[PDB]
Parts: C-alpha cells; sequence; structure tokens
C-alpha cells in the first residue's frame, strides 16, 4: 500500500492508496428533427381531418 | 471558485431537487429565508458554498438551480414549501399538460415549445457566473418529461456551452413505485440521445433505495419522500466536495478524470453506508471498516448488482465525519484481503479517498438517524450493465409486438429510432462485456 | 403454490426434480420465459443471472452458482489452484498441471519436463481441454494441441483385482444457499473392463474410465460390474479383504478434505449470502487413486449426471435440502463443516 | 387544472350520468344546491376535474345533458340533484330517435348536433386546460348510440388533440327492449373502435346476472342495474377525482392502458357486492376484484390474457398488504397475463372510500376475453342480417345495406385483432 498525494485543510483531508500497479450535432440540425417531427404530426393530423370531411 | 448550475426536470426531478437544497441549506446554516449567519461577506463572494449559491445584497443566498415541469403542481409545492423564500419565479418555469409518461411528447411535442423559454431562463444564471464549471441535471428515465424534455435539453445544453461539463442524476425505474408500463421505452430513448452528451451519470434505481427504506430505516411501504430524503444523502455526499474546502473531485471536470477513462461508460456505481433508523434510541456506531466492507455489499448500493462478476475501472471513497486516514488504510487493508476486487489490466488497484469532517446532516424529525461517520463509495464497475441487461430485455419484450409504439409514432417520432435507440445500448451492453469480462 | 421455470430440457437430473416438484401438488410449472418464478432450473450456458432477484414479491433461487465454471473448467481449476493462496502452489492433491496456448505456460511445463527426464522419472504426461493424448514425449503433446491443459498422468494408478484394471471416483456434492457443503453419502467407482497396460498407451480403453468410452470400445464391458459401476458398498467390501482397510480412512477422508478445500476457496466469489437472489448447485467431483491409497482431484463437474439407481435418492435430497429448505412444504448426505 | 366535459345522451346515458354526478357529488361533499358542505380538503383539491365553480363558492357540473326526446331530461331536472345541472346546458328535441341508429346519427340527430356542440364549445372555452371528454351512452338505442358516436365523430374533428372516453352500455337479449339493439350496438362499436380512446364496455348482460345471482334481486329494474354503474363509474374515475400517482388523468390512463390503438375496450369489475356492515379484507378486496362474477362485461378473464391491468383500492387499509395480495393474484396466475408486457398491472390506493362501505376496490382490465362481448353482438346481428330482417327502418332513413355489410366486417376484424394477441 503506497498513500500519495495527501492534502489536508481545516475541513478534512485526502489522498489516494494504490494496492497494485497497472498490467456533437449543431443547432441547426436539431431544429431540423425537432421540425421533421413536427411536419409529421400536421400530416397525420390533415389525413384525420380528410378522413372526417368524408 | 466556480459555479455550478443545477436543472431539476419532472416530477423526480423537482422532487429530488426540492430534498438537496433543504439538505445543502442544513449543511451549510442557511435559514429557509436565504439569510445566512456564518456569512460575513454580505451581498457576494467566492467561498465554496457560492458553487451553488449566489449572494444579493439584502444577504439572500439563492441556490443556482432552474426547475422545469411540464406539469405546474409539483413544482408549485416548491413555490409554497418552506424554501419558496430562497427561490425566484425566474427559476421555477411549469407547463400546462405534461408528457403523459410519453418520450416523444416531451421531447418533440412540448420539448419544442418550451426549450427557449428554459434555455434563456439558464441563460440567465449563466451570465451571473464568473466560471461556470457545468450543470447537474436531475431528472427519472420512465417518466416522459424527465425521459424526452431531458435529452432535448442536454442536447441544446452541448450547443450553448460547448466546453461546459453536464453531469446526470437519473432515477432507473423499478414497478414497485413505477407509474407507466411503458418506462423502459423512455429509459432506452433517452439514454440514446443523452449518451454522447453526458460526462458523467449516477443512476439510482428505486428497487434499491425501496429496499433499504424498508430494510434499514423499517418502513412498511415507503414513500417518495422517504426516497428522496435519502437520495439526497447519496447526492449531497457527492456534491459536497464542490461546495466545501477540499482537493478530490473539486470540479465537474475531476469526476470524469477520476470515475470514467471510457467515455461511454460514465455510470458509476454508488453504494452508501450506513442507513440506520432514527426510530432507536441507542445505535452502536459503525467503525471505519464497517462502514468501509458495507461498500461492498450490494444490499447497500444505488442498482442492485454483482461487482464480483466484473471489473473496476475506477473508485472514489467520500468520507463524512469522524474518519483519519490511517484507519482507511487499514480498513482497505482488510477488505483487500477477503473481498473479490479485481481492475480492468491498464488502470490501478486503487482508491482515490476524501474525508469530510463534517458528519452528515440529517433534516430534523426525519427517518435517517445521526451518525458520527458516513461513507459514499463510487466505483466504476462493469457489473453496473446488469441493469442496462433487465432494462434492455423488457424493452425487446414489448417492442417484439410494437406494444404501445403508435402512441410514440403519433407524436411524431418515427418507429427507427425505436431500433436506433436499441442498436446503441447493445452496443454499450457490448462494450461492458469486452471491458470486464474475459 | 411455488412457481419454477425449466431452461435445460437435456438436464436428467432436473427433469427427476422437475417431476417430484409437480408430485407434490405444491409446486407448479411456468412457461420457460415466465418471469414470475420462485426457482430457475436454469440453462447451462450464458445463464441471465442479472435479471434475478428483481421481481418484488418473489423468493427467487437457481441451480447454478454465478462464478462456478472458475471450478468446473479443466484451465479455471489449473489457474484456480496455482495462484489461490488458500490452495497455493504445492498443495499435494491436484497433479501437476500447466495450461498451454495453441498467459501461457508452454516453457514452464518444459522446464520441470526436463528436470525428470534427466533424474530417469516417470514423463508420461496427458493432455486435454474443455479427445485427449497420453504421451511420454513433450514434442507430441504439443503438436497435439496445435486452450489445452497437460497435467501429469498418474502412472502408478490403484488398480482393482481381479482384472488389473484402472477406475475412477465420483462424487455428487450439493451446495445450498446457506452454503453448506453436502457430499452424498453414495458414490459410484466407473471401472476400466481392460487390464492396465504401462507399455500400450496409445490403447487408451484401459486409461480412459469414462463410461461413454468403456461400452463403445471396449470388449469386457460390464463383465465385473453392471456397466462398469461399481458402488462403495462393494468396493469398501473390497478394501476390508484385498487391503485390510475401510474406504472411509483411506480415501473418503482425503476426499472430503479436497471437497472443503475447492468450495472453501471460491465461497467469497460466489456466495450468494447477501445477494438479491439465493443459488445452489449440484458438483459432481472426480478423483483417481494412486497404489499407496492416495487420492488426487482429477476434475470438477459443474452439470453432471447421475447413476441410474441413485436418480430418485439424490433428486429427492435435492428438493429436500436445497428447494424446501427456501419453500417449505405442507440423512442422505455428509455435512461438511466449516 | 385538467378539466374533463362530460356529455351523456340518450334516456339510459342521462339516466347512468344522473346517477353518476349524484354519487360523486356525495364524495366531493357537493350538496344538490351546488354547496360545498365537506370535512376536508381531499374533496376540494381536484374538485375543478369534473366542476365548474361560479359566483357565491357553487360548484356546477360540467356535463352537459342531450336527447332527442324531453322524457328523461325532464325526470332528471326533476330528480334528486337536477338543480345541480346548469340549465343551458340541457339540450333536446322533440321528434326522438326511436331507437334507431340512423335516426339518431343521420336525420333525427344531424339536426340536433350543432346545439350540442355549440355547449360543448362554450364549456371547453372556460377550460384552463381541457383534457378530453367522457360519454355515458348506450348502444342498444338510437339517441346515444346513433347521435352519441355522431357527436364523437364531430367532436375529435374539433378537438382532434383531446381524449375521447365512453362509458358505453352494451344491448343483451336478457335485457332487451327491441329486436334492432344488435344492430345499433353494432353500428356504433365500429365508430368507438376509431373514435375514442378508452370505453368502459358495461354489459347489461352481466348486470343483470349480477343483480339476480350475486346481490339475489329476483326482479333486477334499470335502478338496481344502474346502482351498479354508478358505482363502478366511480371507482374508475377516482384517480382522475383525487390526488394521486397513476392514471392520474385520461392521456396516462390511455398509456397504460392501451398497447394497440383499436384494442381501447375495458371490462370494468366492482368490490364488494353484498346483498353488509361487515369488514372487507384486503385480501377478500382482491380476490373479489379479480373474480369474474363482479366484472361489468359478461365475459370469461380466464378465457382470455390481460394485456393490461388498473386496480384501485378505496378506504384507509395497509398499502403494503395491498401490495402483497396484488402481487399474489398476479405471480399465482401469471399464465393470464401476457408476458411482453412486463409489470402490466398497475395499482392504486385512494383514502376516501365510497359512500356506505369502509373499504371498496375497482377493476379496470384490457383482456382479450372482451371479443367474447363482441362475438355475442356479432352473432345476433348476423341472424337478423342473413335476412335482412329489420332493416327497412334504416334504408327509410337513407341507409344502404352495405353500410351494415361493412360494421359486421369491421367487428369481425375487432374479434380477430384480439384473438391474435391472445396467442
Ligand atoms: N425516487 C423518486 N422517484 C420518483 C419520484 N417521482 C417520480 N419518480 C419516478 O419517476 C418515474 C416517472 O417519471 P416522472 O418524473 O414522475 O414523470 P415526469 O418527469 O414528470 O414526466 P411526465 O410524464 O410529463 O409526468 C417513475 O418511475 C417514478 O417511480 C420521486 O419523487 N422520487
Ligand atoms: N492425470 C491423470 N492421471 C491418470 N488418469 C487420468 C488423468 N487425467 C485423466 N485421466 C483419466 O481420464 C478420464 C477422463 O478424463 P477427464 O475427466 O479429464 O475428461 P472428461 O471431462 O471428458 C470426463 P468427466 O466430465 O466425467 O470428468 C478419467 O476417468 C481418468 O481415468
Ligand atoms: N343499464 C341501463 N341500461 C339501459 C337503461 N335504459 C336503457 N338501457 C339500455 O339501452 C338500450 C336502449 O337504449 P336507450 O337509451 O333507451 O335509447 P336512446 O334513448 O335512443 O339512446 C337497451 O339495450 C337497454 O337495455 C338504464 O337506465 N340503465
Ligand atoms: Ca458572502
Ligand atoms: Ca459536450
Ligand atoms: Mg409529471
Ligand atoms: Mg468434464
Ligand atoms: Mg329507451
Amino acid at each position: 500500500m503506497e498513500v500519495i498525494e495527501l492534502n489536508k485543510c481545516t475541513s478534512g483531508q485526502s489522498f489516494e492508496v494504490i494496492l497494485k500497479p497497472p498490467s456533437d450535432p449543431s443547432l441547426e440540425e436539431i431544429q431540423k428533427k425537432l421540425e421533421a417531427a413536427e411536419e409529421r404530426r400536421k400530416y397525420q393530423e390533415a389525413e384525420l381531418l380528410k378522413h372526417l370531411a368524408e | 471558485m466556480r459555479e455550478c448550475i443545477s436543472i431539476h426536470v419532472g416530477q423526480a426531478g423537482v422532487q429530488i431537487g426540492n430534498a438537496c437544497w433543504e439538505l445543502y441549506c442544513l449543511e451549510h446554516g442557511i435559514q429557509p429565508d436565504g439569510q445566512m449567519p456564518s456569512d460575513k461577506t454580505i451581498g457576494g463572494g467566492d467561498d465554496s458554498f457560492n458553487t451553488f449559491f449566489s449572494e444579493t445584497g439584502a444577504g439572500k443566498h439563492v441556490p443556482r438551480a432552474v426547475f422545469v415541469d411540464l406539469e405546474p403542481t409539483v413544482i408549485d409545492e416548491v413555490r409554497t414549501g418552506t424554501y419558496r423564500q430562497l427561490f425566484h419565479p425566474e427559476q421555477l418555469i411549469t407547463g400546462k399538460e405534461d408528457a403523459a409518461n410519453n418520450y416523444a411528447r416531451g421531447h418533440y411535442t412540448i420539448g419544442k415549445e418550451i426549450i427557449d423559454l428554459v434555455l434563456d431562463r439558464i441563460r440567465k444564471l449563466a451570465d451571473q457566473c464568473t466560471g461556470l464549471q457545468g450543470f447537474l441535471v436531475f431528472h427519472s428515465f420512465g417518466g416522459g418529461t424527465g425521459s424526452g424534455f431531458t435529452s432535448l435539453l442536454m442536447e441544446r445544453l452541448s450547443v450553448d456551452y460547448g466546453k461546459k461539463s453536464k453531469l446526470e442524476f437519473s432515477i432507473y425505474p423499478a414497478p414497485q413505485v413505477s407509474t407507466a408500463v411503458v418506462e423502459p421505452y423512455n429509459s432506452i430513448l433517452t439514454t440514446h440521445t443523452t449518451l454522447e452528451h453526458s460526462d458523467c451519470a449516477f443512476m439510482v434505481d428505486n428497487e434499491a433505495i425501496y429496499d433499504i427504506c424498508r430494510r434499514n430505516l423499517d418502513i412498511e411501504r415507503p414513500t417518495y419522500t422517504n426516497l428522496n430524503r435519502l437520495i439526497s444523502q447519496i447526492v449531497s455526499s457527492i456534491t459536497a466536495s464542490l461546495r466545501f474546502d477540499g482537493a478530490l473531485n473539486v470540479d465537474l471536470t475531476e469526476f470524469q478524470t477520476n470515475l470514467v477513462p471510457y467515455p461511454r461508460i460514465h455510470f458509476p456505481l454508488a453504494t452508501y453506508a450506513p442507513v440506520i433508523s432514527a426510530e432507536k434510541a441507542y445505535h452502536e456506531q459503525l467503525s471505519v471498516a464497517e462502514i468501509t466492507n458495507a461498500c461492498f455489499e450490494p444490499a447497500n448500493q444505488m442498482v442492485k448488482c454483482d461487482p464480483r462478476h466484473g471489473k473496476y475501472m475506477a473508485c472514489c471513497l467520500l468520507y463524512r465525519g469522524d474518519v483519519v486516514p490511517k484507519d482507511v488504510n487499514a480498513a482497505i487493508a482488510t477488505i483487500k484481503t477477503k473481498r473479490s476486487i479485481q481492475f480492468v489490466d491498464w488502470c490501478p488497484t486503487g482508491f482515490k479517498v476524501g474525508i469530510n469532517y463534517q458528519p452528515p446532516t440529517v433534516v430534523p424529525g426525519g427517518d435517517l438517524a445521526k451518525v458520527q461517520r458516513a461513507v459514499c463509495m463510487l466505483s466504476n464497475t462493469t457489473a453496473i450493465a446488469e441493469a442496462w441487461a433487465r432494462l434492455d430485455h423488457k424493452f425487446d419484450l414489448m417492442y417484439a409486438k410494437r406494444a404501445f409504439v403508435h402512441w410514440y409514432v403519433g407524436e411524431g417520432m418515427e418507429e427507427g429510432e425505436f431500433s436506433e435507440a436499441r442498436e446503441d445500448m447493445a452496443a454499450l451492453e457490448k462494450d461492458y462485456e469486452e471491458v470486464g469480462v474475459d | 403454490m411455488y412457481t419454477f421455470v425449466v431452461r435445460d430440457e437435456n438436464s436428467s437430473v432436473y427433469a427427476e426434480v422437475s417431476r417430484l416438484l409437480l408430485a407434490t401438488g405444491q409446486w407448479k410449472r411456468l412457461r420457460k420465459d415466465n418471469p414470475r418464478f420462485n426457482l430457475m432450473l436454469g440453462e447451462r450456458n450464458r445463464l441471465p443471472f442479472g435479471r434475478l432477484g428483481h421481481e418484488p414479491g418473489l423468493v427467487q433461487l437457481v441451480n447454478y452458482y454465478r462464478g462456478a465454471d472458475k471450478l468446473c473448467r479443466k484451465a479455471s481449476l489449473v489457474k484456480l489452484i496455482k495462484t489461490s493462496p488458500e490452495l497455493s502452489e504445492s498443495c499435494t492433491w491436484f497433479p501437476e498441471s500447466y495450461v498451454i496456448y495453441p498467459t501461457d505456460e508452454r516453457e514452464v511445463f518444459l522446464a520441470a519436463y526436463n528436470r525428470r527426464r534427466e533424474g530417469r522419472e516417470g514423463n508420461v504426461w496427458i493432455a486435454k481441454s474443455s479427445g485427449i493424448l497420453i504421451s511420454s514425449e513433450a514434442s507430441e503433446l504439443l503438436d497435439f494441441i496445435d486452450v489445452h491443459v497437460i497435467q501429469k498422468y498418474l502412472e502408478k494408478p490403484l488398480l482393482l483385482e481381479p482384472g488389473h484394471r484402472k477406475f475412477d471416483i465420483r462424487s455428487w456434492v450439493l451446495v445450498d444457499h446457506l452454503y453448506n457443503i453436502y457430499l452424498y453419502r453414495e458414490g459410484v467407482l466407473r471401472t476400466s473392463s481392460e487390464p492396465y497396460n504401462s507399455a500400450n498407451f496409445q490403447d487408451k480403453t484401459c486409461h480412459l474410465t469414462n463410461h461413454c468410452i468403456q461400452k463403445e470400445y471396449s470388449k469386457n464391458y460390464g463383465r465385473y460390474e453392471e456397466g462398469n459401476e461399481m458402488f462403495f458398498e462393494e468396493f469398501n467390501q473390497y478394501l476390508m479383504d484385498a487391503l485390510n482397510t475401510t474406504l472411509e480412512n483411506s480415501i473418503l477422508l482425503q476426499i472430503k478434505h479436497i471437497i472443503r478445500s475447492c468450495l472453501m476457496c471460491i465461497e467469497p466469489a460466489i456466495s450468494t449470502k447477501h445477494l438479491h437472489y439465493q443459488s445452489f448447485q449440484l458438483f459432481g467431483f472426480d478423483f483417481m487413486v494412486d497404489e499407496e491409497l492416495k487420492v488426487w482431484l482429477i476434475e470438477v463437474n459443474g452439470a453432471p449426471a447421475c447413476a441410474q439407481k441413485l436418480y430418485a435418492e439424490l433428486c429427492q435430497g435435492i428438493v429436500d435440502v436445497a428447494i424446501s429448505s427456501v419453500f417449505p412444504l405442507a440423512s442422505i448426505f455428509i455435512k461438511l463443516h466449516h | 387544472m385538467r378539466e374533463i366535459v362530460h356529455i351523456q345522451a340518450g334516456q339510459c346515458g342521462n339516466q347512468i350520468g344522473a346517477k353518476f354526478w349524484e354519487v360523486i357529488s356525495d364524495e366531493h361533499g357537493i350538496d344538490p344546491t351546488g354547496s360545498y358542505h365537506g370535512d376536508s380538503d381531499l374533496q376540494l383539491e381536484r374538485i375543478n376535474v369534473y366542476y365548474n365553480e361560479a359566483t357565491g363558492n357553487k360548484y356546477v357540473p360540467r356535463a352537459i345533458l342531450v336527447d332527442l326526446e324531453p322524457g328523461t331530461m325532464d325526470s332528471v331536472r326533476s330528480g334528486p340533484f337536477g338543480q345541480i345541472f346548469r340549465p343551458d346546458n340541457f339540450v333536446f328535441g322533440q321528434s326522438g330517435a326511436g331507437n334507431n341508429w340512423a335516426k339518431g346519427h343521420y336525420t333525427e340527430g344531424a339536426e340536433l348536433v350543432d346545439s350540442v356542440l355549440d355547449v360543448v364549445r362554450k364549456e371547453s372555452e372556460s377550460c384552463d386546460c381541457l383534457q378530453g371528454f367522457q360519454l355515458t351512452h348506450s348502444l342498444g338505442g338510437g339517441t346515444g348510440s346513433g347521435m352519441g358516436t355522431l357527436l364523437i365523430s364531430k367532436i375529435r374533428e374539433e378537438y382532434p388533440d383531446r381524449i375521447m372516453n365512453t362509458f358505453s352500455v352494451m344491448p343483451s337479449p336478457k335485457v332487451s327492449d327491441t329486436v334492432v339493439e344488435p344492430y345499433n350496438a353494432t353500428l356504433s362499436v365500429h365508430q368507438l373502435v376509431e373514435n375514442t380512446d378508452e370505453t368502459y364496455c358495461i354489459d347489461n348482460e352481466a348486470l343483470y346476472d349480477i343483480c339476480f345471482r350475486t346481490l339475489k334481486l329476483t326482479t333486477p329494474t334499470y335502478g338496481d342495474l344502474n346502482h351498479l354503474v354508478s358505482a363502478t363509474m366511480s371507482g374508475v374515475t377516482t384517480c382522475l377525482r383525487f390526488p394521486g400517482q397513476l392514471n392520474a388523468d385520461l392521456r396516462k390512463l390511455a398509456v397504460n392502458m392501451v398497447p394497440f390503438p383499436r384494442l381501447h375496450f375495458f371490462m370494468p369489475g366492482f368490490a364488494p357486492l353484498t346483498s353488509q356492515y361487515r369488514a372487507l379484507t384486503v385480501p377478500e378486496l382482491t380476490q373479489q376484484m379479480f373474480d369474474s362474477k363482479n366484472m361489468m362485461a359478461a365475459c370469461d378473464p380466464r378465457h382470455g390474457r390481460y394485456l393490461t391491468v388498473a386496480a384501485i383500492f378505496r378506504g384507509r387499509m395497509s398499502m403494503k398488504e395491498v401490495d402483497e395480495q396484488m402481487l399474489n393474484v398476479q405471480n399465482k396466475n401469471s399464465s393470464y397475463f401476457v408476458e411482453w408486457i412486463p409489470n402490466n398491472v398497475k395499482t392504486a390506493v385512494c383514502d376516501i372510500p365510497p359512500r356506505g362501505l369502509k373499504m371498496s376496490a375497482t377493476f379496470i382490465g384490457n383482456s382479450t376475453a372482451i371479443q367474447e362481448l363482441f362475438k355475442r353482438i356479432s352473432e345476433q346481428f348476423t341472424a337478423m342480417f342473413r335476412r335482412k330482417a329489420f332493416l327497412h327502418w334504416y334504408t327509410g332513413e337513407g341507409m344502404d345495406e352495405m353500410e351494415f355489410t361493412e360494421a359486421e366486417s369491421n367487428m369481425n376484424d375487432l374479434v380477430s385483432e384480439y384473438q391474435q394477441y391472445q396467442d
């Protein structure tokens, strides 16, 4: 066991114990997919209203 | 001093956030009206606690937090809660109708109409920060808002705050308290969309918190209040390093550096001890060795799984109370020769230890008993993949029949996003098995 | 009404256990993929342990210990015995073995192979994995491998008379959810009908005691005992008449010692004491006995079959100590304490 | 505040709807004059879901009463709580519908539907956030069945993004008024398959058997049948009217109960059903709640499989014991719950029990056995349609035989769709 990097302060302390050594999408792209989903909702509602109009 | 902004999404995120900020105030001596007697610098300062609280000219310490919910009833309790005086209206954001446990409804339909408002409010807090570290995002996996809107907020946050770090406190769905049959859908959909935008995520399984409350607190039927009190203790021990003087996990970047070498594997397992019922006058105070040994018992983990059949990539021990390094090393030596602890070949077999002398604070009259010392272990073990496997199995069962899929397509989501998200989880399970199995 | 599922249709031991559970009127069998079960007679490979213990209101028990493969795989067993301090490296009940890949122990295997050859000691080794080869030339063994294990072939085995024939001992051990180690009171010797010939190792009918090989490649199958299976009652009588000793004193003490040692070694790694699900498992230990009445451990089977005459008694014992202990309804074992 | 707009149409719909408002009004502490006299704030916390508040702290049910005859609506206005309904919300004609779906849907009903929608619009406009509609009606008559489904189609057109929920009374030869009820019911079911998100199938055959066999009522009346419907309607709406976590609004209920858009027909159940001061233990509530004898649809649940289930326990009881009994029912009868919808059974508990009971349980199941109800109607329909019997009542109103053939085919499809998921 090796204890390293011991830091002490008035409110506590920290250290490391070693037991063994080793061996994004853009704003435009987001708005498109949000608008794409909104358009698929508009289309599905349009088909409903067309169905109801019949 | 660098600031951290907390964001609470959905019922789970808001109610948990409400419990955490109540605990913070108790820990920092901040009265419900916002006044902090021990704070001698009036109207300003750059102390450790200022990373979570700003200050007004009148001496009010205001949390750097934003509460977002698509339904007003949950946040309204914050507006009329004991700590209503801490927050001001700009911090609390509510909608008219919620996502109805529908990821697509919260992400696309409702998310598109309220995202700009949330970001604008977040921008307000960012403008107050001289050096913003990043964000802590509280939310559930199963809720329509917690899953759907969070994933949208995380995408945008990466756009507006590219250099900032983002940490998650995610509530993993458990049927004993769950409220929707489709929560596996929302869990996998939001994990897929958020995976590349989260630097470190702490999953809390309601099943584990539920059984811990029943087993160790003698709660017959634990409520959200019981669960959130215990969750706030875990969250507090994790964020204490950011709110107090210390050297371990002093900024958000350090969480990734100390716990996440493999970016996709950013889900550390949390183990907490001890949890003692307050209904008993005297309880034999557990020692450093005993509470440290408890960190390797599955019954104390935030996610039930078996680390023995896995590998560790990193392990942090966060102590609060009467603890000195000598006792920690002595307990580790004993535990090391009695436990099955295996690290990956390419990682050192060791522990990063942090000790805060102030013992844990408990809500007066709550269910948790005051203890002389507590510990929270943060270990990145491949065994946490067991939670993914369970979730993915339930996803596969319903999706094979397309059960409930029409609710999501009806919100504008394409059926392909389901398989796309499921294929990502499959790759994730494969990454874990490669790292921790021979 | 307890519920259970069946996920290993090829298990003869648990097909009988299943039949008994149903015959009690208090157990109900579900579809293999139904999650609301109390007991799982799971599959041998890729048993989803990670999906157990997450059903509210159900005490769940499975018939396999996760991680027991370390003991039931030849390469794993060799690595386990060598590296585990509890078993050390100089444990006298396991033949010197080396793991050879087609890390690796090729160079170490030849090191000890030379020391014996120089000293004129017997260099007859056997190679096998999870078809074998028995040779006195290390070069022929390695060529045969091109994962495998190379252990010292016991050249001085205890030979049953009449017949001058080899044999092996099979012991069934049941470990319940509390990690009580139960050794079945009944064992079986799997004998070789052909006389042992240390001259020609290629004729492996007399060298391999496997029940399948004896019935397929041997002419004297079933000459001395029915199915080349000698039970403990007869074997004990033989030891008393020929060697003036008992099965308990000469062999059984060493067997119990070996069983305790192996199972206690892995107990920390596989125990379900404080786990959200409980496990039990039936193991099959195979031993060799040399002419000095010393017992050697060959391997450990995690999914063993039972002797035909013993299915009834053993399968009932599994239900009594392993299943009914967790799910009570409305001894044939020797408890190896520890 | 997620408001619901209630609609009751026809004789059956208005008599069952009236009893419903009488029941929940008592629960929420509202008297016949709209004044609240309760003793618990839980009564008013979600009172706005079903009631508007007028000047003087008066609560007015958000209910619209519709019929093509004035008869039954005159009885309602003279009934116990008749004075509590908004007078402008009485919309009625004079001709009637003569138990004729065509008259309610195409002729007599078309002439009156616009004035009903005008009242619906006035109610919706004063809703902070209208969440949907609930309609009470029968399928065997003319107004509730024919004009009811017409109203639903026109409500969906004007409010396509709102939830539509119905309590639909299915006809039965045991309790029949005319022989054309299979025709009216078959035509209406297809409308419901397309234009409702949630339909509680209330089978008059089951209501009668429960009154005759269980309740020991030798000569059951419509009042007796409606007593069971009031209790069931109060139970299934408990999660909407009181604070809770599960199925707290119409949309979340649909997401939990409807895995496929067309299979949204539920089997309601109630317990206890006593012929009365004895306390009913939680185990007893649970076993009775799942007993077919407590089902309101006249279908044997053991003849199919449960897709989803919603249970509501009312009264002061041990929630730990509720969970144990619910888990006991599923784990002991797991074969009747489809395995491809994990944890498809959800439980809720409300502290306020119904009037006259210390404890109660309401069952809401989406079972594939409901096909037995639609098969029954399909057989009776075909028995007459193969000979075109009684069709002149409908062709005299402009309908063509093809529309009957299509309604028949549509309901057989629904039966086949249930059968495919039962396997
Ligand atoms: N631990 C804990 N879990 C909660 C709490 N509230 C809700 N949950 C869990 O969150 C999941 C449901 O998500 P919610 O947060 O309630 O839903 P939401 O985020 O508000 O999104 P909506 O669908 O629009 O309501 C369920 O699995 C609940 O068990 C809480 O206060 N504490
Ligand atoms: N080191 C050794 N010395 C002498 N004989 C040996 C030996 N190793 C193996 N044998 C012989 O080989 C036979 C079968 O070997 P082994 O058990 O490794 O293969 P196996 O796994 O196919 C049979 P089982 O699964 O029942 O144990 C044994 O019955 C034994 O007689
Ligand atoms: N449960 C119940 N069923 C009724 C009642 N009145 C009529 N019915 C049933 O409804 C059908 C007749 O429809 P009805 O409402 O009278 O026709 P409408 O007024 O034109 O809509 C028949 O199947 C009756 O059995 C009632 O008060 N209660
Ligand atoms: Ca200050
Ligand atoms: Ca980023
Ligand atoms: Mg919500
Ligand atoms: Mg073998
Ligand atoms: Mg009538």
